[PDB]
């Protein structure tokens, strides 16, 4: 399974997962590739922001999805 | 019937500003060629070779063809009914797609003239035009057809409307915005300027009614500014002779007082034909007084100023020679800027003139409630026990779920924000603890209920001083959507199955988290704003025709002011309490809520006189949410002035993108009763004064009667015997008539009594000279009498008579006498 | 033990006259013998028989009565008395008997032609025995059947005067008349102690020890009364003891022991070698002696106390002497006030005594009550139905029946005044329709003010108040039965203001008496009351044990069981807690209103302060209240059965002395009177409770907001320059800095606002309507900030560090509080 | 009916009554044969005082019965 998260920048991040992955692990998967720390990674599907712990299939992603990434960050 | 727009406009479309630089570079920027004013002309020291009819003229056109459109939509909507043209269409239902059209078609209307010359060769200069817009689709077929030009017989057909080779100005709507475009253009200062003013009026009425129309001349004088061009004044009572236009002739008075007709109709009479002895040409006031003009001309009576409000004659002409005209005349995106200025003013001003006006752009200053409002607020983050299950319980007042639920209906909680302190915000740790499991239940049924101090702590909250506490509460907002989504619909109240401490925590992070916001934020105030919303298709129509009916009864206008029924539509269709009562998240990339969060309902917040003060919400790195928070003020609407199909989210539900304007102003301030903040507050502070109620209990207390009558007694055996010498002299004569007295004066209440026997007591050296066991014994139980008859002689002759004194006084509201009273006590 | 019926020596006239045959035709006469027949004088009148006539004889008939009267007495106390042949005793003699005794006594001696006492006895007591036949035969009507049976009965008494046989012990009548004549001999003989001891061993065994003490104690009062000589009494004399039957001596041996067989000698006989005769004082120390005569060790005085010889001896000639022994009247008067005297002296010696006659002063509570009483008589609007509610205190039933029961009603209304007096007519008024039930049910209720201002008060000034309430009193059954029952807290289904009024009329009618009784108090009173048949068998018992435990002594005092029995047995306070009526004359008790008990009071030391009741006319009922001392007792001496009432029920009179003794002043817990008058004095403070109340009432911000809209309107708009400058600058930040000041409580930033208010010139600088309009809400505004700074700034701590002083009793520090204010 | 009321003063008053008669009305009697004014004779039969208005029948009083006779006045 691949699935795709596109960005603010204009990047869109191709990435192999399973369906069993946590949302953590794309996370990781996306920091090894853009070096994004995962702490400031915000990812929604479909509207809805996806939250740590749960599962792709949790949240019904398939194959070829898109995602979608905003850096979020505490102010200051 | 009128189908919403697509956003398109003369100012962002590119196919349309392509045109129009093609026609400036390859004709309207080189000189004439012919006789009639080819000299170029400077401005600024910058050359324009065509004053009169190129870049800026040609703009105008397109621009007068817009609101023409936009005008007779509004009036559609209105329910007036417009000129049809032949197919059963009028002006209202011209698209997007043909407005492209006929806008390139009017940027070449004039590129083939040679000079100014006006009647001689209309046809050779249109036949130019013609050409030169042919030349321009060929040489950008690829691009143009057929997306723009259908095909070539779509080509034809406008290329057709700008050679007019039968003057049918009439067939269509091309040929009515592109002849209509071009005369709404002559409207100058030649005199009379009424003459000129009443006959293009009259030319564009039919089409889109008197309303439309007079907005449309209206928003001309305003692109005149705009562009560096002179506006002439409007004088209904000119007593210059009328011009008529069509034909640049005269109508004549005879010699009698009577408009020549004809077999009736005004006879039309050169200005060549000098005339009889007594006859006259009708003057402009006569004119505008016909009855058949006022029927079919609003300026009859009025008055226009000229030039620019404001603006001394010397300097409206250094304004019309400055540079900026010669950057009007060569400069395609400069111009269009000046005219897209100049268009977007004309859908706030009317707006404006509907409302009482406001000087100041900051919030007011905090009211009675605001004030205790914080304080009650101060006061439970300082003492967090006071929160129970069902209500808070502070200084002896119970808060229920309404109290809170008023403060967040009445209260601009960001005005009570600013009234809190870096302690206040360094309590909130504080009241996490105490709330460390209550559940907060997001709006989503789905979502599984998390507990708030417990998040807090745990994965919110990253140390530090206060400014990191801020940051943190800021993000907790932006963050967590199952706080957010409960916060916002209990702010707004319109949330359901909500707990009380989720409303109380509601009514006490408002507050908190605006403060967070004002102490932190520096970015400066953004005056274009974008916010998301996923709403249901029946809530989004409701809105849609809620913002057309706003829209459609908002116009410019001339000599008949509709302010009323603008006003009247504002208030019947606001639908800003969507954005109100709660800190709203908006972002300055439209890209947020359409792509990231895919909204099918975008705001765009447009706030021009810096009345929402928005606060910046996190990290506005590249890839960010760019994120603004704005707490509306209780006097500001955002007031639809557009609204455009934006196509499809995600999910396939159509997008729309509804343009607010935020608008300050006294009517729009709610009339909220004063005290359900005051209220508790000042009964939380009613003195509990036990010192006095102590003092009240002291003078309450009985004498020992029974200790002076047994003293007595003793007193009297202890005399029976002669013991030390002479203190049975001593007892008789000098004790026991004190103890007499005190008695009687304790027995009766004989303040003046009591007083006189406390000097009677004997001192201390007259018991010196007894040293017996049992006369010491005596003299200690003697000061205690004593210190009993002064006590009551003090109490019942000088304390309580000066209280009751002062209370007196002050009842009298007389507070000199009141502390007279206490500092005037005399001695016994 | 049979109830006596009054029958006396001093009252029955039978006996009296046989005692005046017996001098007029014997005794009086001279005697036609040779010895002792030449007469004596005294103080210049003749006695004829001065040992053996009228004197001696009705000597002989008065201790015959004590004899009885102390024999009942052992009898009560559960002695056992010699018994004759059919199991009588002494005490067993009726009055019938002993009348029957004392005229058979008045002839005993009658017989005797001379003094002679050793022979002819045999003749003398013939013409003795003649003498009392004689006087019956002529009496014969009267005597017959009435005071003896027949002449059978008569036989009897003229076989004990004529003593064949000497059967001494035969018969109460022969004892009575044998120990009478003997007791006769105690004299002045020496040596005194011998005979007084053989005398006393003569009666001893008939009524025992305690009546033979008093009646030898007695005998030597009636000596006294009739001018013989007394003896004194030595138990260590040195003389010869005298064996007195036989006029004989007893002998002690050269041998250490007295000697006996004890052995008789005559007083010619011879000793045998330095053997001695026994002397008195060893007599009396024997065992056997100490065994029936508790005369060891003690020691009595002969003559009168507080008498020298010189005097004593020129009292012995007085003519008074020959009265005696000429003048039956005057002889049996001296006899009958000794013999009352003995039963008063006993009963005065077994209790502390007192030198006040006066009652005492008023204790703590009589004197609150005193005050109580003051206070409602005068405010009557504090009456209701249940209670009494005066100065915030509200006073029940119980209260005022324990001022009934603990305090002197009379000492408290002698606190009282005339106002107190006068205002009797408004609590009367207050009171018209409160009706007053007689303990009598049958009588029909009666209101009392209205019965008092229609038939009782005369108007008049203070005194005839008194009369009138006096009047009441003695007038009116329906009244003063609830009064005096409630008094005395014996009453039933008594109303509370029957028990109020009650409550305050008692002291007031003390008072009401005191003032206006005018005569000396008598000395003697009756008293008449209705009791059950159980209740006066109670009062009769409790009497008789009374005055079985009451008896004169000569070496024994018994006071110490007076004391315990007086005590167990008082029944004072069947007199005691209310205003109780007696009159001078025991008619009106007896007769008028038919009493079945009668209390004969006699005061003689004047203890009972009687007050005069109404008018004593004749025909009047003679009547004076007693409100009886909580010290003084009245002890029962005499029951007497009186006869039958007119509904046929027994009547019985009780004599009581009236006696004072701290022993019998009542421990009461004090309090109840002091307690509830303290709590009346408590002051309302109302003043202060509304210094209180307004020191919390919340500001009026919404007059502060008025004025900054006010002002704010007036602030946009002023074309005016100069006066938008000064709203803005010098008013708007005095109204913003009030608002926060009152809101806040904070007394820093009100009492500094107060000097940034504008003056009256700043603002006169403005000739505008609404410019003035404004400074006069500033005026207000200004005037409720000082109030609020003045208050919690300045008067309320003054009062907190005033209390303060107070709790840590800095007296002079608490006024220093409110004198030492510092200003802002 | 005839009663006869006894005194302090040894006189005995013969009166002619009948039981209908109040006691006013016996008062009334003994003032006129002795005048002794009324309000200053207090009457007792078997011990009980005897009020103005009731009547001779109402307190038992009956053929050749005793009465009481005292003088009652206020003092001074």
């Amino acid at each position: 399974m691949q699935i795709f998260v596109k960005t603010l920048t204009g990047k869109t991040i191709t990435l192999e997962v399973e369906p069993s992955d946590t949302i953590e692990n794309v996370k990781a998967k996306i920091q090894d590739k853009e070096g994004i720390p995962p702490d400031q990674q915000a990812l929604i599907f479909a509207g809805k922001q996806l939250e740590d712990g749960r599962t792709l299939s949790d949240y019904n992603i398939q194959k070829e999805s898109t995602l979608h990434l905003v850096l979020r960050l505490r102010g200051g | 019937s009128v189908p919403t727009w697509n956003g398109f406009s003369l100012y962002t479309d590119e196919t349309v500003r392509n045109a129009a630089r093609y026609a400036y570079d390859n004709y309207l920027g080189k000189p004439y060629t012919g006789t009639v004013e080819a000299t170029p002309v400077n401005f600024g020291g910058q050359m324009v070779y065509r004053q009169h009819h190129g870049l800026a003229h040609t703009l105008r056109t397109m621009a007068y063809a817009e609101i023409i459109v936009e005008e007779a939509r509004k009036a559609k909507l209105r329910g007036e009914s417009l000129k049809t043209f032949a197919d059963g269409r009028t002006l209202a239902d011209v698209t997007p797609e043909e407005l492209r059209k006929i806008m390139i078609a009017q940027a070449f209307f004039v590129t083939g003239r040679d000079d100014e010359e006006s009647s001689k060769n209309y046809e050779k200069y249109h036949e130019q035009s013609r050409d030169a817009f042919l030349k321009y689709v060929e040489e950008n077929k690829s691009t143009l057809i057929p997306d723009v030009f259908k095909d070539e017989k779509d080509v034809k057909f406008y290329a057709d409307v700008i050679e007019d080779k039968d003057h049918k100005w009439a067939d269509s709507p091309a040929h009515v915005l592109v002849n209509q475009g071009h005369m709404v253009d002559l409207v100058r200062v030649k005199q009379p300027p009424e003459s000129y003013l009443e006959y293009y009026f009259s030319q564009l009425q039919p089409w889109i009614g008197s309303t439309a129309t007079e907005a449309v001349f209206a928003t001309q004088r305003q692109f005149f500014h705009a562009t560096y061009e002179a506006v002439a004044g409007f004088d209904s009572e000119n007593k210059e002779p009328h011009l008529v236009v069509d034909g640049l002739g005269r109508y004549v008075i005879g010699q009698d007082g009577n408009p020549i007709r004809e077999e009736g109709e005004l006879k039309f009479f050169s200005q060549k034909k000098k005339l009889e002895e007594n006859q006259r040409y009708m003057r402009v006031d006569e004119y505008l007084k016909l009855d058949e003009v006022q029927k079919r001309f609003p300026g009859a009576g009025k008055k226009l100023d000229g030039g620019l409000p404001g603006l001394k004659e010397y300097q409206y002409l250094q304004r019309l020679n400055s540079i900026n005209r010669a950057r009007c005349e060569n400069d395609v995106d400069f111009c269009l800027g000046q005219l897209q200025t100049a268009h977007h003013q004309t859908k706030i001003t009317p707006i404006k003139r509907a409302f009482q006006s406001s000087s100041e752009k900051a919030r007011r200053q905090p009211n009675m409630d605001e004030i205790a409002a914080a304080r009650i607020v101060q006061q439970i983050m300082a003492n967090p026990d006071c929160i129970h299950d069902d209500h808070v319980f502070l200084n002896g007042q119970k808060l229920e779920e309404k109290f809170f639920r008023d403060l967040l209906a009445k209260c601009d909680m960001a005005i009570v924000g600013s009234l809190l302190n870096d302690t206040d915000i360094r309590n909130i740790d504080t009241l996490m603890q105490h709330e460390r499991n209550t559940e907060f239940h997001s709006t989503d049924a789905k979502a599984k209920p998390v507990k708030l101090g417990e998040t807090w702590e745990k994965t919110i909250r990253s140390g530090g001083g206060v400014t990191q506490i801020k940051h943190d509460l800021i993000f907790l907002m932006q963050n967590d959507a199952w706080y957010h989504t409960r916060v916002n619909a209990i702010a707004q109240n319109r949330d359901k199955d909500s707990t009380f401490k989720e409303v109380l925590i509601t009514a006490l992070m408002t507050p908190l988290t605006n403060k967070s916001l004002m102490d932190t934020s520096r970015s400066p105030a953004p005056k274009t704003l974008f916010r998301g919303l996923d709403l249901s298709e029946e809530f989004k129509n409701k809105l849609i025709n809620q913002a057309e009916t706003i829209i459609a009864n908002t116009t410019e206008h001339l000599f008949t002011d509709l302010s009323t029924e603008a006003f009247k539509q504002i208030k019947l269709n606001d639908f800003s309490q969507v954005s109100a009562r709660t800190c709203a998240s908006t972002s300055t990339n439209i890209e947020v809520p359409r792509t990231i969060f895919g909204s099918n309902t975008i705001f765009e917040i447009l706030d021009p006189d810096g009345l929402l003060h928005p606060k910046q919400v996190g990290t506005h790195v590249s890839g960010s949410e760019s994120e603004y928070s704005i707490y509306l003020p209780e006097d500001v609407a955002l007031v639809p002035i557009k609204v455009s199909f934006d196509g499809k989210t995600g999910k396939g539900k159509d997008r729309h993108i509804f343009t607010l304007v935020a608008v300050k102003s006294p009517d729009f301030t709610p009339r909220h009763e004063s005290g359900y903040a005051v209220g508790p507050l000042l009964k939380m502070q009613t003195p509990k004064l036990e010192e006095i109620q102590r003092l009240v209990e002291q003078a309450r207390e009985e004498p020992d009667l029974e200790r002076v009558f047994n003293l007595q007694s003793r007193v009297a055996r202890q005399a029976k015997f002669s013991t030390e010498s002479g203190y049975k002299t001593f007892l008789n004569e000098k004790v026991a008539p004190v103890l007499e007295q005190s008695l009687n004066g304790l027995l009766d209440n004989n303040v003046t009594i009591l007083g006189k026997v406390l000097s009677a007591f004997p001192s201390d050296g007259q018991w010196s000279a007894f040293n017996s066991v049992e006369a010491r014994q005596m003299k200690i139980q003697m000061d205690a009498i004593k210190q009993m008859v002064e006590k009551k002689a003090v109490l019942e002759g000088q304390i309580l008579p000066a209280l009751a004194q002062c209370q007196n006084a002050l009842e009298k509201q007389n507070i000199a006498g009141a502390l007279q009273a206490l500092r005037n006590i005399p001695s016994l």
